[PDB]
């Protein structure tokens, strides 16, 4: 059994408008986490529970080298936790706001992996549905590890759709912004927003109004820098397709119209997995305790059965 | 520029 007094709270490496991620090192192996703390009390008000649940069953029984590992989830009389592994890198929001844009083929790489990650959770029918530069961190070598599975939908096979207006206001695709159902391209068009944030150093659509935003993502249509390279162009242009039909990815083979598309011609699909590509950027840690890659608006911020929530309760083997 | 980000669900 796993409780909340066998770590050591050092510091907070993020927050959202729900829980916050603390960084912490178990007591007994001296082996660094990232904590992830939800309260109960909103979730349960919120009617949140089956989200939460989710993130659980998709922590707990998701395997691959882009994913964010589990290594315990636990609960306590009023929280909820997660003992993630630790991204030392921070987050590519981060990198992005820093460096201003990436070369294609330091794009190239991060897409390649976010595809391979992409591809597996579509394979284990999850559709992630919350793509952004927020949820996109890197290890201490450099390697993508998706993080933040709150909004994941399990089930979902071939053309099965969601019903859930959800995920973050940029992000959004067209379909999610009309009413009924949408399918598993949605991640796709994530995938394009942020291979767009990487190689044109803006969003594709932005105002500070949400009513104006949607408009934009539903109306407007995506230009292109006169230097960015033709297959480029044809990548973000094909992701960024309004209808999830013509997307690609769109189609009935989902990641393989993605993984075929002359952007990643230089790509072989079975190095990126087994991670024999060269990162085009290590981070630069001295310690485990070294979060120079995450913002100083939260690493400076000081720290201080009815109601069982189901699925959890969770220790990993390997 | 671009602000941080949050997720919604309805
Ligand atoms: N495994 C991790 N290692 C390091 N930092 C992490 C990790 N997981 C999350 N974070 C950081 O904590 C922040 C918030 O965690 P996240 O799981 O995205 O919370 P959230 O409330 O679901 N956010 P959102 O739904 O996007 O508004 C992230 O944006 C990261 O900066
Ligand atoms: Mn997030
Ligand atoms: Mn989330």
């Amino acid at each position: 059994k796993v409780t909340m007094n066998d770590f050591d709270y050092l510091k907070l490496l993020g927050k959202g408008t729900f829980g916050k991620v603390i960084l912490v090192r178990e007591k007994a192996t001296g082996r660094y986490y990232a904590m992830k703390i939800l309260r109960k009390e909103v979730i349960i008000a919120k009617d949140e529970v089956a989200h939460t649940v989710t993130e659980s069953r998709v922590l707990q029984n998701t395997r691959h080298p882009f994913l964010t590992a589990l290594k315990y989830a636990f609960q306590t009389h009023d929280r909820l936790c997660f003992v993630m592994e630790y991204a030392n890198g921070g987050e590519l929001f981060f990198h992005l706001s820093r460096e201003r844009v990436f070369t294609e083929e330091r794009a190239r790489f991060y897409g390649a992996e976010i595809v391979s990650a992409l591809e597996y959770l579509h394979s284990r029918d999850v559709v992630y549905r919350d793509i952004k530069l927020e949820n996109l961190m890197l290890d201490k070598d450099g390697h993508i590890k998706i993080t933040d599975f709150g909004l994941c939908k399990e089930g979902i096979s071939d053309g099965a759709t969601m019903k859930t207006f959800c995920g973050t206001p940029e992000y959004l695709a067209p379909e999610v912004l009309e009413d009924n159902d949408y399918g598993r391209a949605v991640d796709w068009w994530g995938l394009g927003v942020v291979m767009y944030e990487m190689m044109c150093g803006r969003l594709p659509f932005y105002n500070q109004d949400h009513e104006r935003l949607f408009e934009l993502i539903l109306m407007e249509e995506i230009r292109f820098p006169r230097t960015l390279s033709p297959e480029a162009k044809s990548l973000l242009a094909g992701l960024l397709k309004k209808d999830p039909k013509q997307r690609l990815g769109g189609g009935p083979s989902d990641a393989k119209e993605v993984m075929e598309h002359r952007f990643f011609l230089s790509i072989n699909w079975q190095d990126v997995v087994q991670k024999k590509l060269l990162p085009p950027f290590k981070p630069q840690v001295t310690s485990e305790v070294d979060t120079r890659y995450f913002d100083d608006e939260f690493t400076a911020q000081s720290i201080t059965q009815r109601t069982h929530f189901p699925q959890f309760d969770y220790s990993a083997s390997i | 520029g671009r602000p941080r980000t949050t997720s919604f669900a309805e």
